[PDB]
């Protein structure tokens, strides 16, 4: 058994680093870009009908 | 009288327009286009024309008629196909040779030439009358008078004249009324300006629940009659077929059907298969069709005509509702209509303030959804008649909080979900649990648990088993499936067959497609019943894989549920469903040992 | 490149799914090396 | 002078410059139809309107403007308890005038009669979960912020029909000794849902105690912003005059948003991000100043708004900039309210940002602030314990997490599963939360004094 | 009288009150050398033109106009097909003699076709992926969702190829026994595309059933605009005056698009929701105006717009509107291209909601609808575990998906890898779908009712 | 000001806080200058702006925004005092600031981290450990500390 | 050109080499016009748009953007010659443009790319390893591959 848990171990702890690098900062780097694009449609398009 | 200062669009503006109301019935060039005047600035007058321009000059003459823009309630409304404002298109197909006439043509709002018949009510001589009264009626449904002739609002007086049972014109009299002088003389139609309500004289909780047929719909929260209804869509999510199937299975006296800014071909669709499609309680010539009253608008028709649309569709339900008579609106999309407000908005040239929409736009909506709803009837002698409004929406504004979605949620009473993706892998009507509520539920149950079923208990688990397997989803997913109790695994595998029955929706009206409501509490009993056994003999030991080999021939049988009718074991549930209990109790105890 | 229009919702159940998973996943991986460091020394002894 | 034109909702009047801001108008049409409206804009001959009722169906040679030479007021008295109005000030009962006693303006007050004074006495809402772990207190505003996955309307009775029957408990700890008094204020409301709100206060018994100003769905825009108006002042009377603690509840706040967007806040003028104004800000802090601490020292007005976050969403403005003015917040989920929970309120997203400190001792207990550490800290534990007992099992589960586990459970089931008119006190709310912390020893709730902890256990 | 302005290619022209809406003006220049425009807008004392002819030569007080006295109009005839036309009407086979019978409004205000007999027989393409799961019926309008960094141009030319091999395919389906003509509009569209087009009808031999009408982008906006609508008018002609089958291929709409943002910039209109107009809407319901089955009933013109994403999304106005208006859609996929699979189609995001009523029987199975609904559910799951195989690991995965992972291989080598030219009967076409079916066993299939799925597994 | 009281109060606090400031820097006087909060004060120039029916720039707040953050904490800082005397005096302007938008990589908190040269965070789990101010040693900095030390070093302490 | 020497030779670059270009096709020469960088131009037209008063279209970059590329690309071609003795001579376009809101999302590339027949994207992450001309086949078409690789097919190369 403790052979196996040996095994599981490793696994188990590059998936916990694995999300923690490469997911979250991504997801953060996307999120913001598209919130201020998305954003900035919204208030030019009032400027220039205003205008 | 005016004089044509502009034609910019399908929008005319005309000149030397003074005197005129922002109702007014216009009628625009020398050409006459039906007409309306939305707004004025100045003595240049802002007009709709609701026929589009391919040749209108400036300069050319505009009549004010001297009366608002208003739409006949009247005769001849049922087992016909009208448009945005209401003239006869089976008319216009013979005569004109088009389906909808020639811009500068003018035809009358009913058949002019057709005569109907009157019968005379409880108001006679001598007595007193007011609106909403039944002076009169015709004959439009052939198993019932679908259609009572009421005197509008605001009429009163004491009547002179009541004309005897027979065939008279609509455009020839049948009462008189005196009131202030004589107050006019009344013809068995009546005009109504459809931008503008239709009086109450008291509205009353929705507290009648009454079918929508569809598996899902039952399920979740009961049906409701008098409620009011968001249902999502995305044009691609079978939203044109779950409304043939509401039609057939809603046994309400009246349907009215509104295609707001639809396609042409969902317009046929409706047309041709509603008289194929047989009436539940007892057929009708050409029965599904001949109670129903169509408004039919295509989106290729101008703005003009789109925006009418869903107004005098509401107009001829709360007519109906005044006249004792309970209502089912399909209106699709409702999303289509606030994509025509926005249309009108580009062409006036107005700012937005409802993210790229105009600033009316939140205020309609929630005007629109008030004149639906469960009410005692206009009148004195005072009877029972609802709206129940089912609105499609869809996104229109390249969002998720988007303006229409939200304004709309806000004033609905009932929320049932649908997703896209599971729409197209095969299971519309589809069904979000955690994006949905519904505030009816509380009264509507508890009358389904008076007349047999145990309705109340079996709601609240049902929902209950679903949520847990969204947070299991995500366990699932990652971990796998390795990982997960007995308990469960059971919570997903009883949520899989709720999933097969309910969302999934076998056919038009085949595979037995219409559950009642009754076989619906019977098919989540017989999930329920086997919930709490499964739980149970798990935790008194008895492996998942275990429990699923030896439950063996019942679950066979409720998976099997939706084929079965229930008109071979008593007549609205099933005497095998009921064996059904009987038989899981029995499998339980031989199992569990 | 990313979607020019409302991608946020989705990136917002996307950052959602994420976060669960490393939190599920570090309770996992505690319980394993919890036990294992138990397990290593009855098995030195 | 005669109407110029209609643009929309706005209205273009060329009447003469003489009529003062605030000022109410009267549209004579030759339908018989008499309809008012209050000047947006008074300019030079011409003056722009927006009717309370309707917009369209006037002239502009056959519908005259007359000047009523009075300015937007409420007659303010105190018979106005037990009287239904709409939103114009105008009554509903069909029966008898408002009645005055003096002429109040609508605006945020003309004088504004408040003074800033913090917070110390406790006012309750008859359910356990707001007011243990997220106390409300005289002066201080905590909305219940909640989405269109919730029946949003319904958990609102609940709120505001308990209230008021806390009265008599509050006044046997001696909290309150003078009057309960209950504003309400629909905006944007249905005709049934209206219905269902006025019916439970009758059944309470709660119907004399409050006034309802109604703002129905189908009436305008500018009907609906008139509307809280009308109830903050009618709360000032009765708060600064005979001292009273009145309780006000506005809901919904979110189609008060709207009516803002739409127009009135953005009439050609340009609005901030997602159409919605950044001097929407401006004008919540109107319905701010008239609450709070007034004259007297036993009037106060404690306000819970009501907002509904369209989609649940945590980067729209709505939430956003209330929940700046406003002390903390009462989030409410979609998750609780699948599983069959009523009513479904959490307490982790959730804060008051002064817990023991806003409100009082006498009429609460000292364990009142320590109680809602040890609640909290295991209710967070308890979300991720739950997590981990699907996947680890309870082979190798936590301890201290398997009673936390079970504690989810518990805290969920029955400190927040409640009945419709089950109505709790403040000293008995204290007590549950104990017994729910009693299966833990000692040596699992050390973030409390032994003195306390021995005690109360 | 002359030129008051000129902004952009729009021009201003003072002038009397005698055009009518949608007149033409010719424009006389002092160069020697007339232009001919439309006008946009008629207005007091002046009208608002856009050339069709030049962008410069303009004057600004040496020009003199004169009204032509005839609103645009196309003159249909007959024989038309086999011909190469330009909206403008410029000589380059044909153009300006092209034969007349009716002049009919570009408008489509008198005649107006509309469906009102339901989607009547199939219409064949020879792609498994068009006629299995989305399947098209006469008078349908679905469109072709395509992408940019992708070419969009050679989908529209292997759906120009492999069509009129079609006629033929419909032959043997019988109740077809009348004339095929494809009504080819190009408006955007390069030099170098402009000659592959007429390569592709060219080849199969559809060269004399087709028109073309040709427009450029250094034409005018709004004549590009005009060019596609004119043709739509001429297909008209074909149905419904000599009862023919008309497929009309309409490219690009990205390019319609483009126009209707530039036009208007200080007219009464003016571009609204992000940047592309508030009306965009009622532009693409004149194009769907002309589309459905013909009046008498037969004959029909069905339409299949050619349209492209340009970043790969459907959130962006130009896929969003138009999928509104369209009954379903067909998605085009970046990732089956990079490969190498032609035509590259996913299915996931592709469903027409009239499929039930489009397929029928004896062209067409009944097991079709069932068939489609199968190949979605595991093409998905299938999706779903590659990703998760990705991230966390194969510990997540189970052997239902590995089923999953080895039936999106077959499907997208199989069912979406086929020729150009590479025609197939509708028959065959759910005989191949069925042997990508065959890896999961009965008890696993439940998109399908099982009385069907016994006679054909 | 609480932010019910008049927008021009809001807008002015700042203003009056520094120039009354500034006045006792001239008069050989350390003030401590404690300001709560910015964000808010961000907001009171962004209303105004949308009232007139001018444009605000980025974020939807406006133009003029950048400039006026800038020159507040500029005016703040150690001086000798106008005149014969030269008596000597500080302002230090400690402005707290919250998510605004609700997002905290909006441009008003971004705009003022690169002006300062002084950070010290706030934490939510260290507040309710009693420790205030709620610091590490990455959700802090000075920049302060460099002449700082050396200044206390010359005192006596052994402190760089 | 220089990058604030005047507006008109910038707008005018590209049409003026363009029209250099065919002079040269008409004798029946091939040219290659290698633009360099017409992302320049694009903010041209932003420019002009702004300074004359215009409203622009999406992300402020007007509409007219597209019509006016349009145009610009069409002029080039391979062709047989202007007059009589007949030849053939080409202008062959190739055109750099850069992002603009730092995405391939951005109003220019996109339109830019709607027209164009041959792909040649960016990869930041590829540039960092040292490589330039960097590119990916997920990133890239050419829609004259298939003939191209048959011409290449015929000189020795196994090259299809």
């Amino acid at each position: 058994a403790f052979i196996i848990l040996d095994e599981v171990i490793k696994v188990t702890n590059r998936r916990v680093n694995a999300i923690e690098h490469v997911i979250i900062p991504r997801t953060e780097n996307t999120i913001a870009y598209i919130n201020s694009e998305l954003d900035e449609l919204d208030r030019e398009e009032f400027y220039r009908l205003k205008k | 009288y005016g004089a044509i200062y502009s034609v910019s669009g399908p929008v005319v503006i005309a000149e030397n327009m003074i005197g005129c109301a922002m109702y007014e019935l216009v009628k625009v060039g020398h050409d006459n286009l039906v007409g309306e005047v939305i707004r004025i600035d100045g003595d240049k007058a802002t007009i709709q024309v609701y026929e589009e321009t391919a040749g209108l000059t400036v300069g050319d003459p505009v009549l004010r008629t001297g009366k608002p823009l208003s739409v006949e309630l009247g005769p001849g409304l049922m087992e016909t196909i009208y448009d945005g404002i209401q003239r006869p298109l089976k008319a216009i197909k013979e005569e004109s040779q088009s389906i909808y006439i020639p811009r500068g043509i003018d035809t009358p709002a009913l058949d002019r030439t057709i005569k109907w018949q009157f019968t005379p009510g409880k108001f006679q001589v001598g007595d007193h009358i007011s609106g909403g009264d039944i002076y009169g009626s015709v004959f439009e449904n052939s198993l019932i008078s679908s259609h009572k002739i009421l005197l509008p609002p605001r009429s009163r007086g004491t009547i002179t004249w009541i004309a005897p049972a027979g065939e008279y014109t609509l455009d020839e009299k049948i009462l008189e009324v005196e009131f202030d002088g004589k107050k006019s003389d009344f013809t068995l139609y009546h005009t109504w300006p459809v931008r503008v309500p239709r009086p109450v004289t008291e509205k009353l909780s929705a507290d009648y629940p009454l079918l929508t047929g569809q598996r899902v719909l039952d399920a979740l929260f009961p049906c409701v009659q008098g409620g009011t209804t968001c249902i999502p869509g995305a044009f691609g999510c079978g939203k044109t077929v779950i409304s043939q199937s509401l039609s057939k299975y809603s046994n309400s006296d009246a349907i009215i059907y509104v295609g707001c800014g639809e396609r042409g071909n969902e317009m046929a669709e409706v047309l041709m298969e509603f008289p194929e499609l047989y009436t539940e309680m007892s057929g009708t010539k050409e029965p599904i069709m001949k109670r129903t009253t169509l408004v039919a608008n295509t989106s290729n028709m101008p703005v003009a005509a789109r925006e009418a649309s869903i107004y005098t569709g509401i107009t001829l339900a709360e007519y109906f509702r005044d006249q004792g008579k309970n209502v089912s609106m399909i209106a699709d999309s409702s999303s289509r209509w606030a994509e025509a407000l926005r249309e009108i908005s580009g062409r006036l040239g107005e700012m937005p303030a409802d993210q790229g929409f105009p600033a009316y736009l939140g205020a309609k909506l929630a005007s629109f959804y008030e004149r639906a709803g469960k009410a005692v009837a206009l009148g004195s002698p005072d009877r029972t008649g609802s709206v129940s409004i089912v609105a499609a929406v869809s996104p229109a504004g390249g969002d998720f909080s988007d303006p229409v979605t939200t304004a709309t949620l806000g004033i609905t009473q009932v929320f049932w979900g649908l997703d896209k993706k599971l729409a197209q892998r095969k299971h519309f009507p589809s069904i979000n649990t955690s994006v949905s509520y519904s505030k009816y539920t509380n009264v509507l149950n508890k009358f389904y648990d008076s007349n047999y079923p145990e309705f109340p208990v079996l709601r609240d688990r049902m929902k209950e088993i679903l949520s847990n397997a969204e947070e299991l989803e995500q366990v699932v997913q990652l971990v796998g499936k390795s990982a997960l109790s007995d308990s469960d695994k059971i919570t997903l595998d009883v949520a899989t067959l709720i999933k097969e029955d309910f969302l999934q929706q076998n056919g038009y009206s085949t595979y037995d497609a219409f559950c009642p409501i009754w076989k619906t509490f019977d098919m989540m009993r017989a999930f329920i019943s086997y919930h709490d056994e499964a739980q149970k003999a798990v935790a008194n030991g008895a492996n998942w894989s275990k429990l699923a080999d030896s439950t063996g021939d019942v679950k066979h049988a409720v998976s099997s549920s939706k084929f079965f009718e229930p008109s071979r074991g008593e007549k609205e549930v099933h005497g095998e469903f009921e064996k059904l209990l009987s038989t899981m109790q029995e499998r339980f105890a031989e199992s569990t040992d | 490149v990313f979607p020019t229009r409302m991608t946020l919702g989705l990136m917002k159940t996307k950052l959602k799914g994420a976060n669960q998973g490393y939190s599920l996943l570090k309770r996992k991986s505690e319980a394993l090396t919890k036990r294992f460091r138990d397990i290593t020394k009855r098995i030195d002894d | 002078n005669t109407v110029s034109g209609v643009n929309g909702p706005l209205v273009i009047l060329e009447k003469v410059k003489f009529p003062r801001y605030n000022e109410i108008v009267n549209l004579t049409l030759p339908d018989g139809t008499v309809r008012q409206g209050q000047v947006l804009e008074i300019r030079g001959d011409r003056a722009i309107v927006q009717v309370f009722e309707g917009t369209s169906g006037i002239d502009v040679k056959k519908t005259t403007v007359e000047f009523t030479g009075e300015s937007l007021r409420i007659p303010v008295s105190e018979d106005m308890l037990g009287r239904i109005f709409d939103g114009s000030g105008r009554p509903i009962d069909n029966g008898p005038k408002v009645f005055a006693e003096d002429y109040l303006d609508i605006n945020g007050s003309p004088i504004n009669p408040y003074a800033r004074i913090y917070p110390e006495e406790m006012i309750s809402t008859g359910v356990s979960a707001i007011d243990t772990m997220n106390s409300i207190a005289r002066g201080q505003k905590i909305p219940i912020f909640s989405a269109s996955g919730l029946p949003h309307n319904e958990i609102a009775a609940q709120i505001c029909r308990q209230a008021g029957l806390v009265r008599p408990t509050k006044d046997v700890h001696d909290g309150h000794e003078e009057n309960f008094s209950i504003v309400f204020a629909a905006m944007g409301v249905n005709l049934e849902t209206a219905r269902f709100f006025k019916q439970d206060f009758e059944e309470n018994g709660s119907l004399e105690r409050t006034s309802l100003f109604l703002n129905l769905a189908n009436d305008p825009t500018i009907e609906r912003i008139i509307t809280p108006r009308l109830a903050l002042t009618t709360a000032e009377y009765l708060a600064y005059q005979t001292e009273r603690h009145v309780l006000t509840i506005l809901t919904d706040m979110s189609s008060y948003a709207d009516a803002l967007r739409e127009v009135s806040a953005a009439r050609e003028e340009v609005p901030g991000r997602r159409g919605y104004p950044g001097y929407m800000y401006t004008d919540l802090s109107t319905i701010y100043e008239r609450a709070g601490r007034v004259e007297g020292r036993n009037g106060s007005i404690t306000q819970i708004p009501i907002l509904t976050m369209p989609n649940d969403d945590i980067t729209h403005p709505i939430p956003d900039l209330t929940g700046y003015i406003t002390e903390g917040q009462i989030f409410v989920d979609r998750q609780l309210h699948n599983k069959g929970i009523y009513p479904p309120i959490n307490v982790l997203p959730s804060l008051s940002r002064l817990m023991k400190s806003a409100i009082g001792e006498g009429m609460t207990r000292k364990d009142h602030g320590d109680v809602s550490n040890q609640l909290y800290a295991k209710y967070a534990i308890g979300k991720d314990a739950a997590a981990m007992k699907a996947v680890v099992g309870e082979e190798a589960l936590s301890i201290e997490d398997k009673l936390s586990l079970e504690f989810l459970e518990k805290f969920e089931k029955t400190f927040i599963t409640q009945g419709a008119y089950e109505d709790r006190t403040v000293f008995e709310s204290l007590d549950q939360a104990w017994s729910l912390l009693r299966i833990y020893p000692k040596e699992m709730l050390n973030r409390i004094s032994p003195k306390i902890l021995d005690e109360f256990y």
